[PDB]
């Protein structure tokens, strides 16, 4: 079973995020997903099609 | 403008262990874990000794460690040397999405 | 050998306007932030603002808001910062400093802190 019941794609700011898991195929879910853990103790599931979050997977080597 | 409250001068012994308190607010240091120390030697850039309280990142010795209580953060030095004769800043980042700094603390080990 | 190198000292006359630059060596901007810091002579630390050259968003300190523009190119891994209206106070050594990141299997973490500093530079106003 996947984590994410909904998805956005609005730009998070290095400002309000504790931690970014990126979850990958597989281990009972079909998509990869990216959860953001805010510092205000919500978690925000993000679109893999968000483009800021493009960027940063793209760096992430 | 709107700096960390930090004492102008600490000074002790060699071998002897020092504490170096940042005073800050609600706002601030008081808002979250996200105090950082730096320290600078005269003519030289400052260096990262402590972040998110008491992190301490690789090279940086057991004998700097950092703690925070309310709105109020510390840096230890243990075992104080003359490499120790430093200037030390606190840091803050803001919920007025800024870094803040401390006034700075100049550390002196007296001899004899 | 990972650091950030800055342009040469700068002798400027009041009024004039100072653009220094700090660039990336063994190691690019990535998703970190870059941040500048200024010091006048004898005196402490202080925030100007930074920049996240990956999104291109930039944040400055209220004192420095109009005076100040920080821009980066991150094709290149350099970051800029251009200051107006130089004044006495002004005199001081800029740094550029990097604010990193912690990574594991368990995510992501910004780190608030300035981990990397580059070597100054020196902005001296005649009058």
């Amino acid at each position: 079973r996947c984590r994410c019941v909904q998805e956005s794609s609005v730009f998070i700011p290095r400002r309000f995020i504790d931690r970014i898991q990126i979850l990958p195929r597989g281990n009972g879910c079909p998509r990869k997903e990216i959860i953001v853990w805010k510092k205000n103790k919500s978690i925000v599931c993000v679109d893999p099609q968000a483009e800021w979050i493009q960027r940063m997977m793209e760096v992430l080597r | 403008q709107s700096a960390l409250t930090q004492p102008a001068s600490v000074s002790a012994s060699p071998g002897q262990s020092i504490t170096i308190s940042c005073t800050g607010t609600s706002s601030d240091v008081g808002a979250y874990d996200w105090v950082s120390w730096y320290q600078q030697h005269p003519g030289k850039a400052p260096k990262l000794l402590i972040f998110d309280v008491n992190n301490r990142p690789s090279g940086v010795s057991h004998r700097f460690s950092g703690s925070k209580s309310g709105n109020t953060a510390s840096l230890t030095i243990s075992g104080l040397q003359a490499e120790d004769e430093a200037d030390y800043y606190c840091s803050s980042y803001t919920r007025r999405d800024t870094y803040v700094f401390g006034t700075g603390t100049k550390v002196t080990v007296l001899g004899e | 050998q990972v650091q950030l190198v800055q342009s040469g000292a700068e002798v400027k006359k009041p009024g004039s306007s100072v653009k220094v630059s700090c660039k990336a060596s063994g190691g690019t901007f990535s998703s970190y932030a870059i941040s500048w810091v200024r010091q006048a002579p004898g005196q402490g630390l202080e925030w100007m603002g930074g920049i996240i050259p990956i999104f291109g968003t930039a944040n400055y300190a209220q004192k420095f808001q109009g005076r100040v523009t920080i821009t980066a190119d991150e094709s290149t891994s350099t970051a800029y910062m251009e200051l107006s209206s130089l004044r006495s106070e002004d005199t001081a050594v800029y740094y550029c400093a990097r604010e990193p990141d912690y990574y594991d299997s368990s995510g992501y973490y910004p780190i608030d802190a300035f981990d990397i500093w580059g070597q100054g530079t020196t902005v001296t106003v005649s009058s």
